[PDB]
């Protein structure tokens, strides 16, 4: 009865509560959380980025738009439909 | 092998493709193709607003159609709300 | 060299520069940051629906800033709404 | 008086119109108008691209939503951002 799409949207819900959970406030990515997140679910798609430990801290902190030092949902979202443009992208 | 998440945002990319194919320009969504997408593919917290209010949201440049970046958009929008309810 | 059509794209990424280097993060434009755009860079067929609808409308993630691709609506109404005007 | 985000806007609507003008709809690029503004005022960003006539038909193809076989602005416009954000990225 869930949609495809909305398997999707939980799929990613899921996986940025699996990581905000661990420390901290529990609906928010540190940055520990998110490099972990990043490493190994996002392996692939940010394999080039993931081989800079500074290059994952610079795309939090871009994302990081009220400069708290964490994550929101909201704040996360932009990296997933980025990265969906992107996949989009490279099967032109 | 792509991570289950990696698959979820290719998936997003599929359900796009299911309405673009239907008609016309393969990489457009029309009106009648977005209202049947909020049908099957969105909570009815997300329907409620209404197909043609949605498609005035995600029409950016007002060339009567929803290209895959405005389709973006009501994933951002779906994805902040089911947040939003899986903790309340 | 490249062409006058070229450096009016690099330009516009300039104008979102002037603003989200105010404060805060530099990938993010706030919500009077947004006011302090409309007013000095659009004209009064833009500026009227006010600086608080178009920073509600902007926000498509609802995190509080007008990050680039965010700011890239409004460029693309301001152009669309100027070709309509130019006939 | 026009600021700078107004003449960026203008040379958008200006380069436009150059080439819609020149034959057809005076406010649509036929298929042989958009290849030339490409051409010429997109040499540098679109330089890979305009190698191929193809690529560049593809292109005007994916851009053309009402399948008319001309660009309106609306429809070009979503190039121009497109390639500011390429340029950003
Ligand atoms: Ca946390
Ligand atoms: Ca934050
Ligand atoms: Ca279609
Ligand atoms: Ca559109
Ligand atoms: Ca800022
Ligand atoms: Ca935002
Ligand atoms: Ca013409
Ligand atoms: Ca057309
Ligand atoms: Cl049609
Ligand atoms: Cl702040």
């Amino acid at each position: 009865k869930m949609s495809q799409l909305e398997r999707n949207i939980e799929t990613i819900i899921n996986t940025f509560h699996q990581y905000s959970v661990k420390l901290g406030h529990p609906d928010t990515l540190n940055q520990g959380e998110f490099k972990e997140l990043v490493r190994k679910d996002l392996q692939n798609f940010l394999k080039k980025e993931n081989k800079n430990e500074k290059v994952i801290e610079h795309i939090m902190e871009d994302l990081d738009t009220n400069a708290d030092k964490q994550l929101s949902f909201e704040e996360f979202i932009m990296l997933m439909a980025r990265l969906t443009w992107a996949s989009h992208e490279k099967m032109h | 092998m792509l991570t289950e998440l990696e698959k979820a945002l290719n998936s997003i990319i599929d359900v796009y493709h299911k309405y673009s194919l239907i008609k016309g320009n393969f990489h457009a969504v029309y009106r009648d193709d977005l209202k049947k997408l909020l049908e099957t593919e969105s909570p009815q917290y997300i329907r409620k607003k209404g197909a043609d209010v949605w498609f005035k949201e995600l029409d950016i440049n007002t060339d009567g159609a929803v290209n895959f970046q405005e389709f973006l958009i009501l994933v951002i929008k779906m994805g902040v709300a089911a947040h939003k309810k899986s903790h309340e």
